[PDB]
């Protein structure tokens, strides 16, 4: 009876028990398999791989992604992934869980009907809900109003979310996350003198970028605080052992959200886009969208990112406007803490599609 | 049918990435109709999917895989990978000793194959590349490995083969005596201890195959085990040589 909690991104799926504090399992979005024919030893000839075995043996596979900027755009993958969640992961049986599954903002109808087929039709599950992402971020840190700003793998939205109601005219999506980051953060370092290109030398990297990167509050003042002295830099021990010292590369990976030109696309940054979607929404609700800017996901966790946004977002606002950017230290995972906060309300036990339901629409 | 063992000097994204040496590996690897591979330090399998790529470029099948996880007691890990034709034979079982780094550094790879075109119609091959420090008692281990295969599969027909470090400091004379694996009437040793199996200056038998059981000893051809001089075979300086590995692949044939 426990209900199940499915929060389903670009790079990586959370997923856990309704009530739970965090998710059980975290692991890649990923379904590989084999270019050649052949075993691993002791085994038989597999016809994929999903999540983090599918990573740690990418190299005689093929890797697909079927969720591509949050929507799901490969079903056959996405129901191995969804079949590794129920059966590898959490080793449940799905016909006896309500489920509850994420989607991303602006998800065509057409798409959640077909996740909702799937639920019911091939893992035969008893109910399920499908909520918006950015919305449960909302609802995990007490709010019913507020502007999200959810920014994961592989796209980052902000969307202003009234009385519990996302406003679809005004939300933005931006084609620039945490994938785009780690690559750019291999290219800087390599600029540098360093030598980071292959498949682990990229999960060095997304270390690097998740363990020693920060938002400056000033960019240009941070570039010539680097140059001037050494206080800035921050040493990395690779695998092997050997120590690699960082200096700006630190704020300048995280700094292409505020400057997306830095990878050569020509977008208005996080700050500009948070505004411009305030700004979409009728004038007499901006006041609650700019005191309740809430962070959601990976690509918010930067040390500086709250502060910053608040600087950005205070130039941009009328200047007796109250400010205020809302970063919960679990905001890696809010959406799924959302959900399961929901999912385990006795109040929302009505709002479970049923199968019968299904059998009856 | 050829077969053979290779000890690939740090098999990995580097070497495979380097397009000289990666086309002598191909040369080398395409002479053999299964061929075990050692010292794959390949963490995510991307060397050895870079291998496969270049052998099954035209026809996608011409090799087929058997590929172990890494193997090691501490965080130095290495793969077997055995590369087989299959239209010249088909795996039927694999599996990894383990009755495992309690007596093996990396525990051995064992191969069923089954071969229509030879005498001995099913065989297996069980992989070591020893430990030098412990060589000897891991090549006498190999006993127990052997004992193993016959149970569990009731086949006396087993070439065990790979860098066994059989000879100059890590085996020498007096200690074969110890080793079950030598001093059983059951195997043959087809590299004898007078064998240079290394590409460089040393003069060592490292590099071994044995094989048991009476069908199998019998499809041997006389005189083809050997080791396989790949700077001589291709007429390279030995520092081309020594950059592909520092050992030789060691053959065999079966009729
Ligand atoms: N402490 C950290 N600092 C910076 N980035 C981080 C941190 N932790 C995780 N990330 C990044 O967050 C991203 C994953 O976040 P999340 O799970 O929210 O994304 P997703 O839901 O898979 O993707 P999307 O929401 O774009 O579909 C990865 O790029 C990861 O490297
Ligand atoms: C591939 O490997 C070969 C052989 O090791 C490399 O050649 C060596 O390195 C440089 C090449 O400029 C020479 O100074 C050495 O003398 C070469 N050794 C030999 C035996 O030729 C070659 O550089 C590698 N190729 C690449 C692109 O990495
Ligand atoms: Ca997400
Ligand atoms: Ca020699
Ligand atoms: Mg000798």
């Amino acid at each position: 009876t426990t209900a199940l909690v499915c929060d389903n991104g670009s790079g990586l799926v959370k997923a856990g028990f309704a009530g739970d504090d965090a998710p059980r399992a975290v692991f890649p979005s990923i379904v590989g398999r084999p270019r050649h024919q052949g075993v691993m030893v002791g085994m038989g000839q597999k016809d994929s791989y999903v999540g983090d075995e599918a990573q740690s043996k990418r190299g005689i596979l093929t890797l697909k992604y079927p969720i591509e900027h949050g929507i799901i755009t490969n079903w056959d993958d996405m129901e191995k992934i969804w079949h590794h969640t129920f059966y590898n992961e959490l080793r449940v049986a799905p016909e006896e869980h309500p489920t509850l599954l994420t989607e991303a903002p602006l998800n065509p109808k057409a798409n959640r009907e077909k996740m909702t087929q799937i639920m019911f039709e091939t893992f035969n599950v008893p109910a399920m809900y499908v909520a918006i992402q950015a919305v449960l971020s909302l609802y995990a840190s007490g709010r019913t109003t507020g502007i999200v700003l959810d920014s994961g793998d592989g796209v980052t939205h902000n969307v202003p979310i009234y009385e519990g109601y996302a406003l679809p005219h005004a939300i933005m999506r931006l084609d620039l996350a945490g994938r785009d980051l780690t690559d750019y953060l291999m290219k800087i370092l390599t600029e540098r003198g360093y030598s980071f290109v292959t498949t682990a030398e990229r999960e060095i990297v997304r270390d690097i970028k998740e363990k020693l990167c920060y938002v400056a509050l000033d960019f240009e003042n941070e570039m010539a605080t680097a140059a001037s002295s050494s206080s800035l830099e921050k040493s990395y021990e690779l695998p092997d052992g050997q120590v690699i010292t960082i200096g700006n590369e630190r704020f300048r990976c995280p700094e292409t959200l505020f400057q997306p030109s830095f990878i050569g696309m020509e977008s208005a940054g996080i700050h500009e886009t948070t505004y411009n979607s305030i700004m979409k929404c009728d004038i007499d609700i901006r006041k609650d969208l700019y005191a309740n800017n809430v962070m959601s996901g990976g690509t918010t966790m930067y040390p500086g990112i709250a502060d910053r946004m608040q600087k950005e977002i205070t130039a941009l606002a009328p200047s007796t406007m109250k400010i205020k950017i809302i970063a919960p230290p679990e905001r890696k995972y809010s959406v799924w803490i959302g959900g399961s906060i929901l999912a385990s309300l006795s109040t929302f036990q009505q709002m479970w599609i049923t199968k019968q339901e299904y059998d009856e629409a | 049918l050829k077969i053979a063992a290779f000890n690939i000097r740090t098999f990995g994204e580097t070497k495979m990435s380097n397009a000289t040496l990666a086309s002598y590996i191909v040369r080398i690897v395409r002479r053999y109709d299964i061929v075990l591979i050692q010292e794959v330090r390949d963490s995510h399998l991307v060397a050895v999917g870079k291998l496969l790529d270049y052998l099954n470029q035209d026809d996608p099948n011409t090799y087929h895989y058997v590929v172990s996880e890494p193997l090691g007691r501490n965080s130095y890990k290495e793969r077997y990978l055995f590369l087989f034709r299959p239209n010249k034979v088909s795996v039927l079982d694999t599996y990894q000793y383990d009755d495992g780094n309690d007596s093996f550094s990396r525990e051995p790879a064992v191969v069923k194959f089954s071969s229509h075109s030879t005498k001995v119609k099913e065989f297996a091959i069980v992989a070591l590349h020893s430990a030098p420090s412990d060589a000897v008692a891991e090549i006498n281990s190999l006993y127990d490995v052997y004992l193993d295969v016959q149970q569990k599969w009731h086949l006396n027909d087993v070439m065990l083969m790979g860098d066994f470090n059989a000879d100059c400091s890590y085996v020498t004379s007096s200690q074969w005596s110890s080793i079950r694996l030598r001093t059983s009437s059951t195997f043959q040793w087809l590299i004898p201890d007078s064998a240079d199996t290394t590409a460089t200056s040393t003069n060592c038998a490292y590099d071994r195959i044995v094989v048991a059981g009476s069908l199998l000893q019998s499809s041997v051809v006389p005189g083809s085990a050997a080791p396989f001089d790949f700077q001589a075979a291709y007429g390279l300086s030995n520092e081309m040589a020594l950059a592909i590995s520092d050992h030789y692949p060691v053959e065999v044939t079966l009729t």
